[PDB]
């Protein structure tokens, strides 16, 4: 007979003990454990809520990758690549290149904790942890490389996290900072209370509902069993907060979820929020980016945080009229400098697509609209020197990504200034800054890719020059209009 | 926003299930093992959002007649891709509950 | 300006290899790229203070080589083909434990053999845990995703080993549940003298946080000596003392050990192509061992006693 | 001579880089600035473009050079329509 | 270590023996195995070319099914019944219907070889044959019985073999003679070279290069698995032919073997023919039936035969012929007779689907063209009391399918009838004769459903009677025209 | 005819109180042979097939109004079957390699390889005879969800006959001189404890009669099988210092434990007819006599020097 | 009384059955079958449609009856024109 | 005429189901069997991949083309059907026929 889990699972977490030959600050130091000088003792409540043990793990994984390889080998003569609109190739082409190899750093954040959590169930779920990470960069390797031959953006798959390009550097300005360079607790929290039951949602489910009306069932298959790993390694988080609050570390759990989030939210609005309201074609589009917003950032996860104990963030309504805004405008900084991408972005506008984005957002056409009637109409009469740039955006210190702002009938745009020793530094929101601040050392000697344009460090100093530095090796490479400009016919 | 604070305020719990033969088992399981709640489901096709309110329990038992072959509750995570509320699971049932009343 | 170039047949940084590359080698390697800026790891302050822990413990390392990710595990493991080995050999274990459990195995063995169990084996889940943390910590540190990958899956190995003993210590408890089984492990751990040149090492090991260092104390120095003083000297306890469930178990936990010795050893081989790791690695080892003979003697006598 | 500033144009989207000249005028940085914007983003108008700090009530003199304005390089100002 | 398949695979073979208890003829009785006095000892040398061990084989079964059932799941939503068009939502009723409940009959087949073959390793092969047909008839079960709360037409994926629908009694007339309704060796060498290295990969590779272009992969992906393991069981077939011939019997193996072939291609002719020629939207007709027949039936399987020391049939020439004209004809009669179906035939006749037609078969428009012409002024002047027949084909006694021959312009048909023990037969060829004539005792009672209809067991005896006798419980289930005569708007 | 809604499931299946499972889907009701008593096939009613089944299957004393309400207890289809197959067989398989890693064979009892090359190894014509059996129920038996159980019954006939196949080819290469994979035959055919199970045998695949050929297999051979060759195999090997064979024996034990339990289902669907009690027990009268003889040679062959 | 024949029309795709009676004339005989084919299958056309034995050379005469004909129930026949 | 030359033909080969087999069995047939032309028809939903007389597939080559572990065996996941006879052991399959057509 076999003996039901619950009856040994204790013995599976009773591997806290009390060192001697080093102290335990030595062999749980808080850089690296960010046990906020809360005893160890303290750690041994910790209860995750969704457990698994070593051969239910490896039993049910092998059943979840049999089923996403035989389905993309089934698929692999759907057409998918030749058929697609060339708008959903690109959302492709920028999610594997954002996310592969940023889940495959997301090991060395369960690694963090595997090591320097003094919760021992925290210690083995985060083995589970980066197991399931591990998985999810293996994935996300594999599946694009048969696109390799096909279209040399495909290799930003694998290259992306290896480049200076501005968007890889915003990628990894957030994970570097959520993800590997903080101690252990801050990532219990951090990451699965920004990324991991947050923002990853949209990315994830919200983009495979697209991809399931979009025909791309490889796709929408492999990142919704994606997510099912997610789900449960990210269930690490409830516990760890719980402790923290009952020992008296609200304020600075709060602090750092506020933040995490603000942060997760300005990256996704640029590599979602486009593909859902411009990438993705118009009858493909499930919902509206922010009736995604709605449905998995608000209704859904910032309701789960206040169940767990937490504040709305004091920047709520901020980020409410940022959901309206922001990405309307990133999405026309991407496909303005779309060179700069290693993807083709889709314009979005057409007659049909702007009635929708009217519906989706009163008052667009008098906004963002106003800029895309002056760059329609130069392709319509041919100047196409005026759809390229001749310039680089101005850049957030903290995000990466262009400042940007309201533009058209209430044009509205404010950049939030800081000097802080001998420096002066630009931040796109009041949220950014103050995400600075909040951890100075974090940031201050970091420089942006403009910062690095003025300094000398990009040569030649050119747009050329910088296309370069952010490792372009090819004329293909670089992004173009998804459709060659041939939605200005339908204007 | 009044949009917001409606999103906000809701006592919606349960799971979200990816595209896959688990969605019409677990859409009659919520029914059959919550009498008397109105269960809710939003289709995106890719996943399906099932939800109660306050509480929504799914059993292994009713979950495998559902299904109609053998089932053990992990595997359950085969197909389980989000859920919203808290989460209790064990060997013969999953809990999703709030805490809290919004 | 810019060259055209046609699409290459697999990543551009593969598209050179003389041989068709694997799924091993499109999905494990040049993963890090926290090595290409040796002033920045991370793309945050360089002074940040995770900067300055992996400038410090993995690029100011005194092992080098100038290219770490030119190293190949020999078994070529990937996620996928780990689970499908695991799978395999772990259900047949735990089809072992249904089947010794049908025939009352525990039942039959020798007098007081519960007493040792209790003792020398079920206080395993910390020493087991101790392999699962630090392994782990060389994931992390370690100069290239082919070897970090190594460590992914000698952490989970660690914690399989770490779920038989608690699987088997309260399944044995079930039979005698007047020895202290499952709970009585964490005094012994800490406490009794058969364990603490064992917990000494491990709690040392723990803190030597040179990823260099790291690999070499624990793959080099003690997973060796637990095969050689542990596990072997348990089968053949349990062999004089009528218990021929834990030979069987302690077989599969062996292929994963002697697993873990074959991408070391392969470690070790690519560092030697640079001749003044020879120095680095004899130089850790000697520091080391003296720590592991000790933990081991502790333990054998441990174990001997009547 | 080369003075780098971040330029947020009336009625378009984002603040760029633009880099002027130490003895520019505010109405030659004016100019300088809507090469990036009108008639790429922006529509163009009568009126005359005016310079001021960023989200400043003041508007610096059309004559006024940079050199005299006292703004530091990589500064953030905006062009407007008086 | 393990030891390697080669060095212990003749033990699990090794099981003949040399009975005493009973006699050898009782234990391998020749009316179930079909040695045809071959002493045990010769069957020995059967060695199976394409070999499986049972740890191999439930290991290998065991991902086949987790990948076709994966695909399934992973596309329940791509709404192919929704999307689909109508003609190949009918391809896959009528390939349900027509093949389901025979895969698991074809069980029966492999089980009278593991019983009666005295061949020890065709035993054992057909024991996996036994387990390949068992999954092949609970997919094709499992999977069109999601779409019964759709549609009561695909009830019939099961419910077919169950009624006396004509098109239904022509497979079983098929599968009962050639695979449940003979002895062991006779199974081996006529289901083997009929059905699974011939026509089945019609059915299930043909076809399944249409539905990939149709984008229904849960169903091409279904039924090319399917076929794999056919790939590896019907190579029982080529060693039992082998001894025939080695011990003297190449005649009587030859004729098997011909009549086994001909039954067969009657068969796929009306329930492929029009599948890929008419049902199978023109997009997505990857080749013509006549095509896919050079390819597959011409092109590997009667080469394979010859390889295996067989002749070219004795009617080859006959079966060309047959192979540009016969499904034409077939088709329009499924079409005119449709209520009788359990299917929505598509008549597959707007002006470009007539020049495709004519394109691969030139002359179409000067024959069938003739009819369709007739039927479609019916349409466009509303008298659709014209497109429906009121009296029943005449029908084949061997094939079960009704007689018919080329129309229009060279007008040309032929019945070959039959004297025999009192009783006047019609067979729709020389072959269908000839095949009748080499075994009376299996078919000279049997009663066609027309033979039914004249001898008062079909009551009323009206077209209408004869569909309550078919088994149709609701107006929904009779066949209809797949899109509702949309056709003739074009 | 009338105008009628779609079914959730088959027509056969929608008078079900419960949601039809999926072996209810894939294994009910599916022998179209057993719907017309005069023509089993669709062929000339006085086919020689058409005859077979009228006096073999139709014509048997062993009688029941509704054989296709039998359910196999474990309810297994060829997915979970396999499913549940790949592992005990992957987990024998595992044994096998380990045990060979250990020299296991060396370590065995002096002589013991001449008890095995005897008693054991001869096994795979037993086993062979029980897959031919299966194999002749699964093709009579009046229903799909009898006949599923025979097929993997035979399935699994064919496994043990595999076990015994490769266990007689390794011990061989440590005991080269002992007849192993060489006389098996002879020994069936020759050899005294062999020769009343294989008279047993010989009649069992002639007795044609679908009730009486389940009967005689599944109530009679196959559980004298399990106490009289099964259990004193693993007390002999015990004795013998065997690990391996105990444990594979166990493993043969479920499949012959669950051959047993859908038996006793169909027994126990069967008796609702009172007239089949007598029919069975009858039977069971008639083939005990031939089993116990069968295991009595065998147990002596099995005991002796 | 009910006389069943399987009949082919010139230039039909096939064979049916067709119930006549014993005392049909043969120009009955070819209406009844015409009733099922022409304006079905068959364009109509003029001239004189005959009976015969199926693919034999001679025709019935058109006034010859089913039973004086010696045909045989069940049996086939064509009906064409002269 | 056109019957005459289809069944008067000597390829022989597998026939491979629409998968990850498709590409790396095209490649091992052209390793494995150099100096012959390997002809390929695809059909979407499986290939067709022939030579003259002969073809051989051995499990190391297809094991590198692959990418990955393989036994023989588990090419019949993906064999669909083939021309020629077949010969099956552990380290190759080899399609072939005894007479020249
Ligand atoms: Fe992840
Ligand atoms: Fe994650
Ligand atoms: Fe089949
Ligand atoms: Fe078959």
């Amino acid at each position: 007979a076999m003996h039901p889990r619950k009856d040994w699972y204790e013995l599976t977490r009773a591997t806290n003990w009390t060192p001697s030959y080093v102290t335990e600050e030595q062999l749980f130091p808080e850089r690296m454990s960010g046990h906020m000088g809360i005893p160890l003792e303290k750690w041994e409540s910790y209860d995750e809520p969704y457990k698994t043990s070593y051969p239910e793990y490896v039993s049910i994984q092998r059943e979840k990758d049999a089923g996403a390889y035989s389905v993309k080998a089934a698929l692999e003569r759907a057409k998918i690549y030749e058929n697609s609109d060339p708008g959903w190739i690109s959302t492709l082409k920028s999610h594997y290149g954002a996310i592969a190899v940023g889940e495959y750093a997301a090991v060395t954040g369960e690694g963090r904790m595997a090591r320097f959590s003094k919760a021992p169930g925290n210690r083995n779920m985060a083995t589970f942890g980066m197991m399931d990470e591990l998985r999810h960069g293996q994935l996300q390797l594999f599946f694009p490389h048969e696109y390799c031959k096909k279209d040399r953006q495909f290799d930003w798959a694998w290259r992306a996290y290896h480049s200076n390009e501005w968007a890889a550097i915003a990628a990894k300005h957030f994970f570097d900072d959520i993800i590997t360079g903080r101690d252990a607790i801050s990532v219990a929290i951090m990451l699965t209370f920004s990324f991991e039951t947050g923002f990853a949602n949209m990315q994830f489910l919200g983009l495979a509902a697209d991809a399931a009306e979009a025909g791309d069932y490889t796709f929408a298959n492999l990142i919704s069993s994606i997510q099912t790993d997610e789900s449960r390694h990210a269930q690490q988080g409830g516990p760890a907060l719980q402790l923290l609050i009952e020992n008296g570390k609200r304020e600075e759990a709060q602090k750092k979820v506020d933040m995490a989030i603000w942060r997760a939210w300005r990256l996704f609005a640029v590599l979602t929020g486009p593909v859902m309201d411009y990438y993705t074609p118009l009858e493909d589009r499930s919902q509206s980016f922010k009736e995604f917003m709605y449905e998995w950032i608000i209704g859904q996860f910032e309701r789960s945080l206040i169940d767990l104990g937490l504040d709305k963030p004091w920047y709520w309504d901020l980020f409410l009229k940022d959901i309206d805004e922001l990405h309307h405008s990133y999405h026309m900084g991407v496909w303005y400098w779309r060179t700069t991408a290693w993807w083709n972005p889709a314009a979005g506008v057409t007659p049909e697509e702007r009635d929708w984005l009217e519906e989706k957002y009163p008052g667009w056409n008098k906004r963002w609209g106003r800029c895309w009637d002056v760059i329609t109409e130069n392709v319509l009469n041919d100047r196409m020197d005026l759809v390229s740039p001749e310039t680089l955006p101005s850049v957030c210190n903290m995000s990466q990504i262009p400042l940007v702002g309201v533009p058209g009938d209430d044009w509205n745009i404010e950049v939030f200034s800081l000097e802080h020793n001998g420096r002066l530094y630009h931040f796109g929101s009041e949220v950014d800054r103050w995400v600075f601040q909040q951890d100075p050392v974090q940031y201050q000697n970091h420089m942006n890719i403009v910062d690095r344009f003025l300094a000398g460090q990009i040569q030649p100093m050119t747009l050329e020059g910088a296309l370069k530095y952010m490792g372009f090796q090819s004329i293909e490479e670089m992004g173009k209009d998804a459709h060659d400009f041939a939605w200005a016919d339908k204007c | 926003s009044t949009l917001a604070d409606q999103a906000l305020h809701n006592n919606n719990v349960g799971p979200i299930i990816r595209a896959g033969d688990l969605v019409e088992p677990v859409i009659e399981t919520a029914e059959i093992d919550n009498p008397g709640k109105e269960i809710t489901v939003e289709d995106r096709r890719a996943y399906v959002r099932i939800a109660a309110e306050g509480e929504l329990i799914l059993t292994r038992k009713t979950l495998e007649e559902q299904l109609g072959r053998p089932f053990n509750m992990q595997e359950l995570e085969i197909n389980l891709a989000s859920f919203a509320g808290q989460i209790q699971a064990d060997e013969d049932q999953i809990r999703f509950y709030f805490d809290k009343t919004m | 300006s810019f060259e055209s170039k046609k699409p290459m047949r697999t990543w551009s940084h593969l598209a050179e290899m003389r041989k068709k590359p694997s799924e091993y080698d499109i999905v494990s390697r040049k993963l890090h790229y926290s090595t290409n800026n040796p002033d920045s790891p991370w793309e945050l302050s360089p002074d940040s203070p995770m900067n300055l822990w992996y400038k410090q413990y993995r690029n100011a390392s005194p092992l080098k080589h100038d290219n770490w990710d030119a190293f190949t595990d020999p078994d070529q493991l990937v996620y996928r083909t780990y689970n499908l080995m695991q799978d395999g050999q772990e259900s047949y274990v735990q089809s072992l434990f249904d089947q010794f459990n049908e025939r009352e195995h525990d039942q039959m063995v020798r007098e007081g053999w519960e007493h040792t169990m209790a003792r020398c084996y079920s206080p395993l889940r910390y020493l087991f845990h101790c392999l699962q943390m630090s392994s782990a910590y060389v994931q992390q540190m370690a100069p290239a995703s082919t070897i970090s990958n190594c460590c992914i899956l000698q952490t989970a190995d660690s914690l399989r080993w770490l779920t038989h003993t608690a699987y088997r210590t309260h399944e044995l408890s079930l039979t005698y549940p007047d020895a202290g089984l499952g709970e009585h492990e964490r005094e012994l751990w800490e406490k009794e003298p058969g364990w603490q040149g064992l917990r000494e090492l491990m709690e040392k090991q723990l803190t030597a946080f040179d990823w260099g260092e790291a690999f070499v104390s624990l793959n080099l120095v003690v997973k060796p000596m637990i095969v050689e003083s542990i596990f072997k000297p348990l089968q053949q306890q349990a062999w004089e003392n009528n218990d021929t469930l834990l030979p069987l178990l302690i077989d599969s936990q062996l292929k994963d050990a002697e697993r873990h010795s074959r991408w070391s050893k392969a470690l070790v081989k690519h560092a030697l192509e640079n001749p003044d790791n020879h120095a680095v690695i004899e130089g850790w080892i000697e520091k080391w061992r003296p720590l592991a003979d000790r933990a081991a003697e502790a333990y054998l006598s441990m174990l001997s006693s009547d | 001579s080369a003075f780098p500033v971040h330029a947020a144009f009336e009625k378009d989207f984002l603040v760029q880089l633009v880099v002027v000249d130490l003895n520019d005028s505010m109405d030659q940085v004016a100019e300088k600035v809507a090469y990036h914007c009108v008639n790429r983003r922006v529509a163009p108008r009568e009126g005359v473009m005016r310079v001021r700090k960023h989200r400043s009530t003041e508007l610096f003199p059309r004559d006024m050079t940079i050199a005299e304005s006292g703004l530091n390089p990589t500064e953030v100002i905006d062009v407007v329509f008086e």
